[PDB]
RNA sequence: GGGCGUGUGGCGUAGUCAGCGCGCUCCCUUGCAUGGGAGAGGUCUCCGGUUCGAUUCCGGACUCGUCCGCCA
RNA sequence: GGUUGCGGCCAUAUCUACCAGAAAGCACCGUUUCCCGUCCGAUCAACUGUAGUUAAGCUGGUAAGAGCCUGACCGAGUAGUGUAGUGGGUGACCAUACGCGAAACUCAGGUGCUGCAAUCU
RNA sequence: GAGAACAGAAAUCUCCAGUAGAACAAAAGGGUAAAAGCCCCCUUGAUUUUGAUUUUCAGUGUGAAUACAAACCAUGAAAGU
RNA sequence: AAGCUCGUAUCAGUUUUAUGAGGUAAAGCGAAUGAUUAGAGGUUCCGGGGUCGAAAUGACCUUGACCUAUUCUCAAACUUUAAAUAUGUAAGAAGUCCUUGUUACUUAAUUGAACGUGGACAUUUGAAUGAAGAGCUUUUAGUGGGCCAUUUUUGGUAAGCA
């Protein structure tokens, strides 16, 4: 499947929480008792990984809250046009889809490819949308 | 007494590692592959060593095994090459022993600037016959202990046969 | 000092069974081959045991009890000079004829021989012994090659070919007979012929004699000895073969002597146990030797 | 005795001082051991001593315990 | 929690021996078992297939099916307040004879042939076993037997 | 008392069974602005186990920062 | 009685170090055209039984041998244990009655037996 | 353990000893040496049809497993699996 | 509770005989695994500290490892060995033996497998003791908080504790 179902004090910090249908990393948790009898209630704080915006959400501890699978992968670009990277995959696969970063990640990675660095890009999946969160350069193998 | 109790050269192997995989590897079998005779077989690595740069499975050694008089005409020139002498660490126990020599231009074979330099280590295996017991299929047994090659035996062998003197440390 | 082992250890240690130890029997196989299928409940399962000795053939049909196995025929290749083959009593040919004969007697003596003639006309070709209707089905045996490799022209597949022909039913494919091409997955049935027929030595025989001489005065000096050139040899295996469907009745040796005449020679040849008191006799001795201050 | 007797103020339970009758730390008794190193077959080790036995090989049973033997 | 598997508390059952481990010898391939034969069962940890329960470990019944390389036994369980019938098929090298069998069969042809032999005068044969009897009458004597008198010894230490 | 997190070169940290950036120190280049390249620098908190190999996998220990310890 | 082929029980058969082996049989051994397999006719495959050798394998013997096996009234009726008492003792635990009964240790002996077929001075 | 250039504590090769002290996906316990381990070759039986039996047990279900029958296959020289 | 089919048995909280199975108590560690005390003899291309040494793969002591023969003490999740008490089966008539019928199974084969026909063996008919009747079926009540004593035993310092 997609995304599997966790509990929320299984649940902890820099784990991938699904609030609202958007796939969210966790900045912060605080659990504080209900009332003196009852159960304590989980309120998190995360930050949208796509869109950087910040959710919050509180439930029952013992609630199950949905939980996204988020894949990391790792490629060479080979060029940039119209706002679609063009990246290259291990075994000489390589794809189109992924557009540009729109922010100061892909300013400086449109001057980093002008100028003409060998760039590694770092593409995140999930929930059936893709995006490029980061660059770095390869110090060896020029 | 001794009918049948005469020392023969089992095998010579000869062994190159040049420790990294490439155009080195294929170089060296060829240089193996010429003198032999025979086409070389390449050994994987067992394990990764980081200060070696080796990972597992890369063929990293060259080696080959000849078998006869072409592994004694090879031997002999070894040792002409070594100048007939060797150490007495250079036997072992079990009666085999080896040496190790730099470049193939001693031996020989003459030099392209292609294929590099890569030296050698040669080691001959001595048995008496009878040592099918040991290797054959059915009725595997073990060789009898007075029948065994020793060291005493495989130096006073080296030093009648090739004549050649070996030294004493 | 350096090969020594603990009293730990050869008290911990379990030895293999005696024939493993020996290296003569695979249990492993022997498993597979004598059991049998528990609703058949004393069917005795037949093995056509083949083993291969220098200057020997041994033939044997075998099957098994709890207190030992048991040999309906045996048939040695060393029997063959009564039916004609006196040189390569270990040939790819004398396996066939040895597998032949074995076929033959077991078949006389259980009395399946006046049917089952087996193939009579022997041209190559690779077929099982098919059971006739409204009669007894064939005699079926099974190999037991031991530990002797498999391997596309071994001549313990000769011996199944020659026990096949013979008229047992022994199963089998044809892939390991001489002749077969792998990337054409037949039978060439001309070569396995000239197998049966000995082509193989007569050819090398040719193609030595006509060049290198001292080989041929080394090997086959036998057959200048009794003056057999190539081409006979195959019509000497076709008098072996018809000499034993003639009678492979096995008369033995008459052995020279009586089983107490060799007994005495061989008890007088053997070397007997020390006793408990001449053991404490040799001890006091050796005590009043090397520590009675010499 | 006195040194047992006041060591066993410091353990629970009752405790009894028994004088042995083995040659210290052996276990066999004073004339045992006594007619037992009269003759070589003890031979001392560090602290403890090997005995002879019966048993074994003669060769090595002479080169220890030599003056047994030298009957 | 707990743990109640198929083979849980079978350690030292299907441990194989002391220094007879490896394969097994060829009479247990070559034994032979017949419908209404009696055996015992005692699973061998060495052949993983038709290996019987840790319940029927050296319980003893009577073949009912004989299959190409396995028996089918049954045996009587006791489930609560009654005997039910358990049917089981195990492979020959977890099961043997039992003796005692073949020792009342020993038995029944020794008898019969008693009765048959003294059919022929009537001398009352007396079939039946009887138990230990206690041992009658006899006169021992003293001829190099003078009694030796015995006396309690007293107590020491003996360390 | 219990639970959770925490230690990576000076700092930020990232990580596959030790990387850069900014610091540091040199060298080189060219302003209006600079940039580049070298090095010295890290027992990945510590100690074990596992594993070909562990920052990574696990266990134990230390430090620090948190959160609970309530009804009578 | 020796040896070979196939075994059963699977150390009384194994291991260490020496010694011996008539005959026959195994074995080492000689060869690379053919079938076949290898880096390497070393193993495996094939051919000859010829050129040779009991040196080894194998078999047997030796050793106050290691191990293993058997037995003992050897330890020891000991340890342990089923049953009983309004038995002892503050307790820990321990005696007794009616029964069952070890292991280590010590000592003595032993070191393969045998089935089917073939063959042998 | 004893040896062989660079090559050393650990690279590759050779011999000897080696009852498993290794390995078999994982927890632990069993089992395994011409293998159940390592390497190579060929495959899809990890297939179809419904029954019976064992464990848990009410002798219900579920899960897992055992031995067959009727086909159709794989592999091997074959017994077989 | 209602009975039903039978009339001394296709029984038994028992013993004996024969034959299995087990890994606890005990024992063992100069037996495997693991823990563990002390010396002794050796090994240094093969350790570390000192002292003598130009230095030395130097020397002399000492201390650590490893090996060899010993020595002291142990194990719920160690074991070669291994009880007592409990525990499976058998002690016949639904048995044994002889002969030969069936089959589409099985065998090279009337070879075997299973079920049979006909015939022989009877009150010591196959150990002891006792049987109070033996076997079978339907239907339904209450109950489903337990507690104590001896012995074995777990957690706990212990408990009229769990």
């Amino acid at each position: 499947s997609a995304t599997y179902p966790m509990q929320c004090s299984a649940l902890r910090k820099n784990g991938f929480v699904v609030i609202k249908s958007r796939p969210c990393k966790i900045v912060d948790m605080s659990t504080s008792k209900t009332g003196k009898h009852g159960h304590a209630k989980v309120h998190l704080v995360a930050i949208d990984i796509f869109t950087g915006k910040k959710l919050e959400d509180l439930s029952p501890s013992t609630h199950n809250m949905e939980v996204p699978v988020v894949k990391r992968n790792e490629y060479q670009l080979l060029d940039i046009d119209d706002g679609f990277l063009s990246l290259m995959n291990m075994d000489g696969d390589t794809k189109d889809d992924v557009k540009a970063p729109e922010g100061e990640l892909g300013d400086s990675l449109q001057t980093a490819f002008d100028e003409g660095k060998d760039l590694m890009v770092t593409i995140i999946s999930a929930m059936g949308e893709e995006a490029a969160i980061s660059f770095k350069e390869a110090a060896r193998t020029d | 007494q001794n009918p049948m109790r005469d020392l023969k050269i089992e095998k010579l192997v000869l062994n190159i590692s040049v420790g990294e995989s490439g155009d080195r590897l294929t170089r060296a079998s060829k240089v193996l592959e010429q003198l032999s005779g025979q086409t070389p077989v390449q050994s994987k690595a067992r394990y990764t060593v980081r200060t070696f740069g080796i990972r597992r499975n890369e063929k990293i050694a060259v080696h080959v095994t000849v078998r006869g008089p072409k592994a004694e005409e090879i031997l002999e020139r070894g040792l002409k090459v070594k100048e007939y002498q060797l150490r007495d660490r250079n036997f072992s126990a079990t009666g085999n022993f080896g040496f190790g020599i730099d470049e193939h231009i001693d031996l020989g074979i003459k030099y392209d600037p292609s294929i590099g330099i890569f030296g050698m280590d040669f080691y001959v295996v001595m048995n008496r016959p009878g040592a099918r017991v040991t290797r054959r299929k059915r009725c595997k047994g073990t060789v009898g202990n007075s029948h065994k090659t020793t060291k005493e035996d495989t130096v006073s062998w080296f030093k009648q046969k090739y004549d050649a003197d070996v030294l004493d440390k | 000092q350096k090969d020594a082992k603990s009293s730990a250890y050869s008290s911990r240690f379990q030895t293999p069974f005696r024939r493993r130890r020996e290296g003569k029997t695979d249990y492993y196989q022997r498993k597979r081959l004598v059991t049998q299928h528990k609703a058949k409940y004393n069917t005795p399962k037949y093995r056509l045991v083949v083993r291969f000795t220098n200057k020997d053939i041994i033939c044997q049909i075998i099957s098994s009890t709890i207190t030992g196995d048991v040999v309906l025929a045996a048939a040695y290749s060393h029997e063959l000079p009564r039916y004609g083959i006196t040189h390569g009593l270990t040939n790819w040919a004398a396996a066939y004829a040895t597998g032949l004969l074995i076929a033959r007697r077991t078949l006389q003596k259980l009395g399946l021989d006046e049917t089952y003639k087996g193939v009579e006309e022997v041209e190559g070709e690779y077929e099982l012994t098919e059971a006739v209707e409204d009669g007894p089905r064939p005699f079926k045996v099974f190999l037991d090659i031991g530990l002797q490799r498999t391997t596309t022209g071994a001549r313990v597949f000769g011996a199944l070919k020659g026990a096949s022909d013979g008229g047992l039913y022994v199963p089998h494919s044809e892939n390991r007979f001489p002749g077969w091409d792998f990337e054409t997955e037949e039978i060439d049935p001309e070569l396995l012929r000239s197998y049966i027929f000995g082509g193989h030595v007569s050819q090398y025989m040719e193609e030595l004699a006509d060049d290198d001489e001292e080989r041929f005065s080394e090997l086959f000096k036998g057959y200048l000895a009794d003056d057999i050139d190539a081409d006979s040899l195959e019509d000497i295996y076709t008098s072996a073969h018809e000499a034993i469907r003639a009678d492979p009745a096995f008369k033995p040796t008459e052995k020279k002597f009586t089983k107490e005449q060799y007994a005495a020679e061989s008890k007088k040849y053997r070397q007997t146990k020390l006793s408990k008191e001449e053991r404490a006799a040799r001890v006091a001795a050796k005590i009043a030797a090397l520590a009675g201050q010499q | 005795v006195e040194g047992l007797r006041r060591a066993r103020y410091k353990f629970p339970g009752q405790q009894k001082i028994i004088l042995s009758k083995k040659w210290g730390f052996t276990n066999l008794d004073r004339p045992e051991y006594l007619k037992k190193r009269e003759a070589g077959e003890v031979k001392d080790d560090g602290a403890f001593v090997k005995f002879l036995s019966k048993k074994g090989s003669l060769e090595n049973n002479i080169r220890e315990f030599p003056e047994y033997f030298a009957a | 929690g707990k743990s109640h598997g198929y083979r849980s508390r079978t350690r030292y059952m299907f441990q194989r021996d002391f220094r007879k481990h490896g394969a097994v010898h060829l009479s247990t391939y070559l034994k032979v078992y017949k419908v209404g034969d009696i055996v015992d069962i005692k699973a061998n940890g060495s052949i993983q297939k038709g290996m019987p329960h840790k319940f029927y470990q050296g319980k003893t019944g009577v073949v009912y099916n004989v299959t190409k390389s396995s028996v089918g036994v049954i045996i009587n369980k006791m489930v609560g307040n009654r005997y039910l019938e358990k049917r089981l098929n195990l492979r020959v090298e977890h099961i043997k004879h039992s003796k005692c069998r073949q020792e009342f069969l020993e038995r029944v042809k020794a008898n019969a042939a008693k009765r048959a032999e003294a059919k022929a005068q009537g001398v009352a044969v007396q079939l039946k076993r009887q138990p230990a009897q206690p041992r009658e009458s006899r006169i021992v004597s003293t001829e190099g037997n003078v009694p030796q008198t015995l006396a309690p010894v007293p107590y020491e230490t003996f360390i």
